[PDB]
């Protein structure tokens, strides 16, 4: 089903970002962001890749296929040999087409699980030096640089470095 | 019978594919169309006939 992220409570995507699927967009002191998260994206490349090689690879190719040559008092088989090639190219229709019906539910949905499962880490490792605000953003009561940026980006982010800090600016807006 | 291109007779056309080895014999006293060219075939599959005009 949906996972509610893309198109849901995050709004439309960035054109600003380039060379990935997923990432980040961070305002601190010195600048603005649109850095890309180059760990999921590897994940999802290869998923699909993956995914499509499958789907190509389970398709034998047909070798040669000539039509056959039936006078008038053989119209009994020719009747059944028509009967034969229609059948099987119906049956052959319709898997290829449920095939990709089916498939594009199952890869749109991954994306938006890998969206969803993106913000969940971000907000885990944020647990109560941040004040999510909306539509998937944070907001750092203590003081963040280039360095705490990208200790959050890789997943290393040592809270109790700066458990204390925040915790005086928060009382001090409460 | 009717003619067809301004012929009253028939003919029939017959064939045979030999072995190597084993053979044949032709014996006739009235109509025989004697064969004066004949082919020895090769393998190799996966042919057909295509009726196209390109
Ligand atoms: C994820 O991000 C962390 C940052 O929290 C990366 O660790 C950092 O590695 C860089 C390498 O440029 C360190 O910067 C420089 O280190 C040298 C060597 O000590 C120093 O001379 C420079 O002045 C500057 O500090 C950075 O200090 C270090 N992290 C810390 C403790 O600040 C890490 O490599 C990235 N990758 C992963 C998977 O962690």
């Amino acid at each position: 089903g949906l996972f509610g992220a893309i198109a849901g409570f995050i709004e439309g995507g960035w054109t600003g970002m380039i060379d990935g699927w997923y990432g980040y967009h961070h305002q601190n002191e010195q600048g603005s962001g649109y850095a890309a998260d180059q760990k999921s994206t590897q994940n999802a490349i290869d998923g699909i890749t993956s995914k499509v090689n499958s789907v190509i690879e389970k398709m034998n190719t047909q070798f040669t296929a000539v039509g056959k040559e039936f006078n008038n008092l053989e119209r009994r088989i020719e009747n059944l040999n028509k009967k034969v090639d229609d059948g099987f190219l119906d049956v052959w229709t319709y898997n290829a087409e449920l095939l990709v019906l089916l498939e594009n539910e199952r890869t749109l949905d991954f994306h938006d699980s890998n969206v969803r499962n993106l913000y969940e880490k971000v907000k885990s490792q944020l647990r109560n030096n941040a004040k999510e605000i909306g539509n998937g953003c944070f907001e750092f009561y203590h003081k963040c640089d280039d360095e705490c940026m990208e200790s959050v980006k890789n997943g290393t982010y040592d809270y109790p470095k700066y458990s204390e800090e925040s915790k005086l600016n928060r009382e001090e807006i409460d | 019978r009717p003619k067809v291109r301004g012929q009253a007779g028939r003919m029939n056309y017959y064939w045979t594919l030999l072995d190597q080895g084993d053979t044949i014999t032709f014996e006739a006293t009235g109509n025989l169309i004697a064969p004066w060219y004949a082919f020895a075939l090769n393998k190799g599959s996966d042919s057909g006939i295509i009726t196209s005009d390109a």
